């Protein structure tokens, strides 16, 4: 009856009249936990629907032609595309910051920071800072892996060295997801079969300095793996972090389901993965090990982002339900030990993040 | 280039 997560519904979309054909992946975009923008066409006119998620009942509409609209994860600031013409406003200040404009159409783009968005056209990937006169900087080619997909994801570690593309397609009838890893160092890309992914920064016991660690889950023909990796010499000093694989579980009756989200919480050092058709994973960053499985919903969370206040993730599906998963602070430790019989996990994750329970094993 | 959004 105890369970190592905390469920919680912050918000109904259609409770607001946001109507349900716009709560999809292209007309819904949830960039940090702070805001939701929704493209609606209401009559002939396009707008942009705004929610705080601090004041959600006091949603703000503006007319728009632009064919996306990306909030900053931090400040009331927007980007907004239509084509090739790409523009930054600070709402408060009804102000236009920058402007560009591309060679290319950008398919897909997202904040992968406070001050930097991401841009990936047909064939390659760019960074446009937010610094002062900075325009788009190409970080690398697409790589041919991934020619036809359609882009769902984009991440990178904290300094920005290393680069993840995700893109998807049917092949043979089941979604395979194409991963591009690049490294910003060396200049090289690697292709790797991939359905999620998210960096995290971990310091080992015994290291000086955080490891950068690359997980990513995946539903193969080998069938579901989830990977964690050091990316990168370790910072000299350090012992290296040794690499971990495990299974993803899918029941015999999720035969079309795969991974679409990740999320780590630093805080925890658990990785939450959610599937396309509502099943919900929490892993070990440390080892892997599986935590927890449950379903959520048949519903598709078709965007998420971390959950600050939680150190969760946070989502939304496509009736318009936001829902935030996060560990039970309260519960993980005695449900680790007595509902998984693993003390000795039980026992590290006590110390390693200063949770309450391993007090009795 | 019209801004992409309207504030009025």
């Amino acid at each position: 009856q105890i369970l190592p997560i905390r469920f919680q519904e912050h918000l109904q979309l259609q409770n607001l009249g946001i109507n349900p054909a716009n709560i999809g992946f292209s007309t819904l975009t949830m960039e940090s936990d702070k805001f939701i923008c929704i493209r609606e066409k209401v009559g002939e006119q396009a707008q942009v629907v705004i929610i705080d998620m601090n004041d959600p009942s006091n949603p703000i509409r503006r007319p728009i032609s632009a064919d996306s609209a990306i909030m900053n994860p931090a400040s009331k600031v927007i980007a907004l595309k239509a084509g090739k013409t790409l523009q930054i406003f600070n709402i408060e200040m009804k102000s236009k910051m920058k402007a560009h404009t591309m060679t290319d159409d950008v398919t897909f783009w997202k904040w992968i920071s406070l001050n930097t968005v991401a841009l990936v056209t047909d064939n390659a990937v760019y960074h446009w800072s937010m610094e002062g006169e900075s325009q788009p900087v190409k970080m690398f080619d697409r790589h041919s892996s991934l020619a036809g997909c359609q882009i769902i994801n984009y991440r990178t570690d904290a300094k920005q060295k290393w680069l993840l593309l995700t893109g998807i397609s049917a092949q043979q009838n089941r979604v395979v997801g194409a991963m591009q890893l690049y490294s910003v160092d060396r200049k090289v890309s690697q292709p790797i079969e991939g359905h999620a992914a998210s960096f995290a920064q971990f310091k080992m016991e015994g290291n000086a300095e955080e490891s950068t660690l690359f997980c990513f889950a995946v539903r193969g023909q080998a069938g579901g793996k989830l990977h964690i990796i050091e990316v990168g010499t370790p910072p000299t000093g350090n012992q290296p972090f040794p690499k971990k694989a495990v299974d993803v579980f899918f029941p015999p009756e999720a035969q079309n389901d795969f991974p679409v989200a990740m999320q780590i919480s630093e805080k925890h050092d658990v990785v939450f993965l959610i599937t396309k058709y509502g099943y919900i994973h929490l892993y070990d960053l440390e080892t892997g090990t599986c935590i927890y499985m449950n379903r959520i919903s048949g519903e598709t969370i078709f965007v998420t982002a971390p959950h600050e206040a939680t150190a969760g993730i946070i989502g939304v599906n496509r009736k318009g339900q936001v829902l935030s998963v996060c560990v039970e602070e309260e519960n993980i430790i005695p449900y680790i030990t007595n509902v998984l019989q693993n003390p000795d996990l039980a026992l590290r994750m006590a110390v390693r993040n200063n949770l309450a329970g391993a007090e009795e094993l | 280039a019209a801004d992409l959004i309207d504030f009025s």
